[PDB]
């Protein structure tokens, strides 16, 4: 099972657990911010001062 | 008649659904606490288990099946004599202090 | 009294935001129509940068107007071209001069005028596009104008917004309804210089709590399953 | 409650503590007049009224 | 009032299970939904009537205000 | 305590906007809930017109 | 140049509710004007007509700007 | 050789407080609001600090400084609206907490209940002063209307007002005075909350069933810490929805106007969490009677433990008292609705009926219902 | 000496210095009587607020 190997490698030691959490937060910040910004920008396409600044 | 109203109230009260008897639901003031202490061991053990089962059921937000509901006729009155005696003793003490 | 209808603004959506080109037109109508009599001193030309005007454009707008700057070496008040950091000019020196100017009436500050009126933009829009002749029976005092949407049914304002009142640079026809629409969007932005960012943060919160809450719930259920699966037994002698 | 406290010896205790409680109330009244500087009452005491 | 001297209980046996060997959402809908329905059925007759009375009073008062604010033919 | 507007209303004295109390142009009530008359200060006339109010 | 607001105004006034408000207001006009001196002011019927017309025009209009 | 958890003094106090404290097993979700109060308090102590870091207290710079926090301070608007709506969250949790204590007969804990009443009074006063702070139209005029009640007090009353006003009307002095008081008070609230937790721990919590649960007790840490974390997550969800999506939902728009003593707003209403009492104020034409009823509307909670006549403690097994309690809640909601509307027909008569019914339910209907209740169960 | 020093300030030092934190009211009961303070204040002309014309 993927979960078993993942637990043995990462979650067994609380120190590796904290490290996994830290790197997960590091990458999750980028992933989530990119996704949320893309969604918000797509919903309001053509209305923010980034799809129209090119006109000025 | 009145006893029908009382039976309706016992059904609508809800402590029968938890397996509780009437006296298990009473508030534990000083008189009630002393009465509970005065209970014989065999009654006290059943009281404690019934209370603990009821607390478990309320923790899981459930009730016993309809068959194991304390019926109105089967609702014994175990704490009543001891509570009555305790109240009588307290009344005697208050009257003497008067 | 008569309340405002709920117009379908482009920003009335939960995650929707303002139309920034409409904000650009709204600033123009503010500057060339109601800047003569209304003050927006809480906002400054700096705020205009990056929301509906660019840096150089806002600088040119600031240089167009002249403001008062602190006393010189000789201790005399003097004029100077406005820069990007000055607040919007106040058309009247003191509020009393304002009241005495128009007709004993103080034009309310437009900075918060959207959040200072029950109804928000829908009110002020219906205020501007609501002027009409008095109904039979009303004997409106001289110098006042009839506006049903205004509590008191008698505005001291004069009808500001007629057709071809200005020339939008985009080339959109400056018809009355259009001009009022952009002025109201601009007023909403002025009253809420966070509406864009507020909805973005709210969207992040929604799509983030949508996974945080089930996970904390799962942790609670995992910890409590020790008790919720308890099976009691009573074995008296 | 009030059934218990209504007794012969209870009223007798009340009578015993009447003087101390009453002149505790007098203590409170004088202290209130003093701290507040209640001019309405202090205008009648001979020496003190000279302050105003 | 710490664990160890709270009360005196006898002849009770409780069996438990490790949280890592039992599901955290056991039949969350198979018995969740009927339990919810029983819970709301056994309480709606006591909860609803006051709020429904408040709703009637609210709507009556609001429409009374509205049609008392009109003009009286005179 | 809502401050009434200037000389206007039903009769023309006052019109309290909060809950519609009327007062004539003397502080005296003539309409509305308006429990009592408007209360008058301890005015002091100087010469000419510069009344020192209070 | 014509106002889209104005264009939608008569279309919204061509509404049964607006129609009823029209003759209500007109009758009020005759009652008030014909009498020599009256404080009964047709602002109530005007408000009803305006509320109907404006609730109609709110749905329309904005998809023309 | 020992746990520093249960031997170190501070750690021992924390352990007995919320690590190994014996808690009832069947504690329902309604108890979470306890912590949901404290967390709110912490949040209110937190954000308010970051507000006092950009808020002056002069009447020439109060409103301008608030607008400065909203428009110019980096992310300052988040803090400002977080405070403004966390106040409403605090009061929602407070009202639900009082309702829980009333329903399940938790007022039998006399010391904790009285301390809770003191906390309620302190929180209400602090919120009133805080709402005075931003110096809007609502702020100034509500402050004048509320403080002018103290003129009704016989003899000293007028002086008292001139004392609190620091002059002759709510003005420059009162703004700074209320700022200082709004700053100091929440720490007094924190101290009282600590005393409250002490008193409650001397007896232990009460379960929904109302019966002593000394047999089915579970450690606090592994279970109720995560339960409280979930409760805090839900409350943060509601509060963040409020702040991010509809910030000016529970407020009044006229508060966004510079305070002008020469003109009043069309309506003078207080914050929502006060209307329930304000309507009672409006019920009695006698101004002194109005103030007395205003105070009694909260002080009734003090008498509530005395009025308890039912043999049972909670309302779990008292359907008649359950309908009475929900009648009371509907009555409070009715008073809240009445407070907003102006003093006109039929709001006046409805307000009098609601105010009468509130005290009738608390003082008469509930004890008589409990008396009938015991008789219906052989005791 | 305070009373004399105030005159010294008024006629000599006040030409180019100021005590903006001190108002004529403060002089009452320390160096000038109430009517004298009124007379002292009325000898000078001070800016006031806007008129009805701003
Ligand atoms: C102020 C307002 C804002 C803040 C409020 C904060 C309050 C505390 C919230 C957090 C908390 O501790 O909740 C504990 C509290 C009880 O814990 P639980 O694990 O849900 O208990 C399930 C029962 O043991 C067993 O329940 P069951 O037998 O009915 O089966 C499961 C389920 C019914 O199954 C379902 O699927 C629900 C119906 C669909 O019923 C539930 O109550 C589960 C949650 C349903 C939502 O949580 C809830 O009741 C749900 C979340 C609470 C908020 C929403 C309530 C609606
Ligand atoms: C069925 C559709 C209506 C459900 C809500 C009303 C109702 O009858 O609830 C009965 C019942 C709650 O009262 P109960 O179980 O009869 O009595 C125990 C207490 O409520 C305490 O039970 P708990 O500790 O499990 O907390 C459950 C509570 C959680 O309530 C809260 O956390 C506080 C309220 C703000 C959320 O969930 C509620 O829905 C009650 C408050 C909101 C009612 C609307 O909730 C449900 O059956 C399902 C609740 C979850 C939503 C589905
Ligand atoms: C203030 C107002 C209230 C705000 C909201 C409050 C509620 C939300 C916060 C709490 C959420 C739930 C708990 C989250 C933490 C958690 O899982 O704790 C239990 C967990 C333990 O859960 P566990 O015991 O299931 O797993 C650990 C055990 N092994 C190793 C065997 C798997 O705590 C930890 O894991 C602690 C160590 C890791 C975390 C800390 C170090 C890294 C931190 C991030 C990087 C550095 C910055
Ligand atoms: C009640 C206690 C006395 C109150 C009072 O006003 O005492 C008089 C004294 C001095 O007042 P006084 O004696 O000049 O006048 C009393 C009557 N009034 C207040 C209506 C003018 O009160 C105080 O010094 C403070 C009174 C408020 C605090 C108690
Ligand atoms: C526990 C308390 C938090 C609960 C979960 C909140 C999740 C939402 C969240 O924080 O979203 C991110 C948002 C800011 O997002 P953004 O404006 O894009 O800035 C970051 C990228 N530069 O963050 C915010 O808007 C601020 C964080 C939420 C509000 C304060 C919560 C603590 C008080
Ligand atoms: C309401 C349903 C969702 C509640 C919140 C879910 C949070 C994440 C955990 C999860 O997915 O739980 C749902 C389900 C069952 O989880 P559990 O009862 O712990 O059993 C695991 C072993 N089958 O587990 C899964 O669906 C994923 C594993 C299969
Ligand atoms: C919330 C709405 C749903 C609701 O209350 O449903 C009723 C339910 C019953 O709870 P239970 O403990 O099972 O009652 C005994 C049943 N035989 O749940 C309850 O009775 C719980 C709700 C009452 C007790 C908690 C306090 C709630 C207060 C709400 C109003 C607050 C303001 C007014 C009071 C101050
Ligand atoms: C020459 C004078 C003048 C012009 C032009 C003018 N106003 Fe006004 N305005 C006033 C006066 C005076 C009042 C006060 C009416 C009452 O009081 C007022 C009132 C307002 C109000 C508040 C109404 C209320 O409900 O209290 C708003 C909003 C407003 N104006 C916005 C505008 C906008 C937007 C424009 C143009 C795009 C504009 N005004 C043009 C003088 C003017
Ligand atoms: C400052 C706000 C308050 C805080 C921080 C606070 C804190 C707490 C906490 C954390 C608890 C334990 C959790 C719980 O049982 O709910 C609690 C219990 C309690 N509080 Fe409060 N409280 C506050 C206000 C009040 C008020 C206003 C009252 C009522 C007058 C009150 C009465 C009680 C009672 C009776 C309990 C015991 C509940 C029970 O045993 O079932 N509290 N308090
Ligand atoms: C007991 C918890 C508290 C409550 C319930 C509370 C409540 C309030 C309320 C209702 C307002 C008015 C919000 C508005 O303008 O609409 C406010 C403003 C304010 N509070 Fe608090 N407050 C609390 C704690 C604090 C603390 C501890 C501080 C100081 C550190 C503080 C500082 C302020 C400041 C500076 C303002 C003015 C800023 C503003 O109004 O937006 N508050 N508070
Ligand atoms: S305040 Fe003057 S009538 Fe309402």
């Amino acid at each position: 099972t993927l979960t078993a190997r993942l637990y043995s490698l990462l979650f067994r030691r609380t120190s590796t657990f904290a490290l996994t959490i830290a790197v997960g937060a590091l990458f999750f910040e980028r992933a989530f911010d990119q996704g949320a910004d893309a969604i918000y920008e797509h919903i309001n396409q053509g209305k923010l001062w980034k799809h129209i600044k090119h006109k000025y | 008649w009145l006893e029908g109203i009382r039976k309706w109230y016992y059904n609508a009260a809800g402590f029968n659904k938890l397996g509780l008897m009437r006296d298990d639901t009473i508030y534990e003031d000083d008189d009630v606490k002393e009465a509970i202490r005065r209970l014989p061991e065999n009654l006290y053990n059943d009281r404690v288990f019934r209370i603990k089962r009821a607390l478990d059921l309320t923790m899981r937000q459930q009730i016993l099946p309809k068959e194991q509901w304390t019926k109105y006729e089967e609702d014994k009155f175990y704490l009543e004599p001891y509570l009555k005696e305790v109240i009588r003793e307290r009344k005697e003490r208050e009257e003497w202090a008067k | 009294e008569l309340h405002a209808p709920s117009y379908p603004w482009s920003h009335r959506g939960l995650l929707s935001s303002l139309d920034h080109t409409s904000i650009r037109r709204g600033f123009q109508v503010y500057k060339q129509v109601c800047s003569s009599c209304h003050s927006m001193d809480y906002v400054a030309y700096r705020h205009l940068v990056g929301v509906c005007y660019t840096e150089e454009e806002a600088k040119a707008l600031a240089e167009e107007v002249e403001v008062q700057d602190g006393p010189n070496e000789d201790g005399e008040m003097f004029m100077r071209p406005g820069k990007l950091s000055d607040y919007f000019p106040k058309p009247y020196p003191n509020p009393e001069a304002a009241r005495a100017a128009n007709n004993g009436a103080l034009p309310p500050d437009l900075s918060y005028i959207v959040r200072a009126r029950h109804g928000g933009e829908d009110y002020v829009f219906s205020l501007l596009t609501g002027y009409c002749e008095p109904p039979t029976g009303v004997s409106l005092r001289e110098g006042l104008y009839f506006n049903p949407y205004f509590p008191g049914q008698a505005i001291a304002m004069a009808p500001p917004i007629y057709n071809e009142v200005l020339e939008f640079d985009d080339g959109t026809p400056a018809t009355m309804s259009q001009v009022a629409k952009d002025v109201c969007t601009f007023l909403r932005w002025a009253s809420e210089p966070e509406h864009d960012h507020r909805k973005r943060m709210g969207l992040k919160m929604l799509m983030m709590m949508g996974l945080l809450l089930p996970l904390v719930y799962a942790m609670k259920r995992h910890k409590w399953s020790v008790l919720k699966s308890r099976k009691l037994a009573y074995r008296p002698p | 409650m009030l059934s218990r406290f209504l007794g012969p010896r209870y009223r007798e205790l009340a009578r015993n503590w009447i003087p101390t409680a009453s002149m505790w109330g007098a203590v409170g009244a004088v202290g209130l007049v003093w701290a507040t500087d209640w001019r309405l009452i202090l205008d009648w005491v001979p020496y003190i009224n000279g302050k105003f | 009032r710490e664990f160890g001297h709270l009360t005196r209980m006898r002849h009770v046996i409780t069996y438990s299970l490790s949280p890592f060997e039992q599901r955290a959402f056991p039949h969350y809908f198979t018995k969740g939904i009927p339990n919810v329905l029983r819970r709301t059925r056994a309480c709606i007759l006591r909860v609803a009537p006051p709020f429904v009375v408040f709703y009637l009073v609210y709507t009556w008062g609001t429409q009374e205000f509205e049609k008392s604010k009109r003009k009286n033919p005179a | 305590g809502c401050v009434p507007i200037a000389n206007a209303g039903d009769f023309g004295g006052y019109y309290c906007p909060c809950h519609g109390s009327h007062y004539d142009a003397s502080g005296r009530i003539r309409k509305g809930p308006a429990p009592l008359n408007l209360e008058v200060p301890t005015y002091e006339f100087t010469s000419d017109d510069l009344v020192i109010v209070g | 140049l014509v106002d889209p607001l104005t264009t939608v105004r008569e279309q919204c006034e061509q509404i049964e509710k607006c129609i009823k408000a029209r003759e209500r207001l007109e009758l009020c006009d005759q009652r008030v004007s014909s009498r020599s001196q009256t404080e009964e002011d047709c602002t109530e019927e005007l408000f009803d007509f305006l509320h109907a017309r404006d609730h109609c025009v709110a749905h329309k209009l904005f998809n023309s700007l | 050789m020992t746990n520093i958890r249960k031997s170190h003094p501070l750690m021992k106090i924390i352990n007995n407080a919320f690590i190994d404290l014996p808690a009832p097993s069947n504690i329902s979700s309604w108890w979470n609001f306890g912590s949901l109060l404290g967390i709110c308090l912490i949040l209110q102590i937190l954000t308010g600090l970051f507000l006092a870091m950009h808020y002056t207290s002069d009447t020439t710079t109060a409103f301008s400084s608030v607008t400065h926090i909203c428009r110019d301070v980096n992310y300052g608007w988040v803090i400002r609206y977080l405070h403004a709506n966390g106040a409403s969250m605090f009061f929602i949790c407070l009202f639900i907490h009082v309702g829980r204590g009333l329903y399940y007969g938790s007022y039998m804990f006399l010391e904790t209940w009285n301390i809770g009443v003191v906390l309620l009074f302190t929180v209400m006063a602090t919120a009133f002063m805080g709402y005075v702070l931003p110096w809007g139209q609502m702020s100034f005029w509500g402050a004048t209307v509320i403080t002018n009640l103290l003129s009704a007090i016989p003899y000293i009353g007028t002086d008292l007002v001139e004392w609190i006003w620091g002059g002759f009307s709510v003005d420059k002095a009162t703004l700074t005075r209320f700022f200082a008081f709004h700053f100091i008070l929440p720490f007094i609230i924190t101290a009282l909350a600590a005393v409250h937790l002490l008193f409650l721990h001397e007896t232990g919590s009460n379960n929904p069933t109302g019966i002593s649960s000394d047999m089915d007790k579970i450690p606090f840490h592994p279970y109720y810490t995560i339960k409280d974390i979930l409760g805090a997550l839900f409350m943060m969800l509601i509060l963040l929805i409020l702040v991010l999506f509809s910030p000016d939902l529970l407020g009044d728009p006229d508060n966004y106007t510079p305070a002008n003593p020469l003109n009043t707003p069309p309506h003078i209403k207080p914050e929502w969490y006060f209307l329930f009492a304000y309507a009672i104020l409006r019920s009695i034409p006698n101004k002194l009677g109005g103030v007395l009823a205003l105070v009694a509307s909260i002080l009734i909670l003090i008498l509530m433990p005395m009025l308890h006549t039912s043999k049972q403690r909670s309302m779990m097994f008292r359907p008649l008292s359950q309908c009475l309690f929900w009648m009371l809640v509907a009555d409070l909601i009715t008073l809240t609705w009445i407070g907003g509307q102006p003093v006109e027909h039929p709001f006046i008569i409805i307000g009098q009926l609601a105010s009468i019914l509130y005290f009738l339910i608390i003082l008469v209907l509930m004890p008589i219902t409990s008396i009938i209740e015991n008789n219906l169960l052989k005791w």
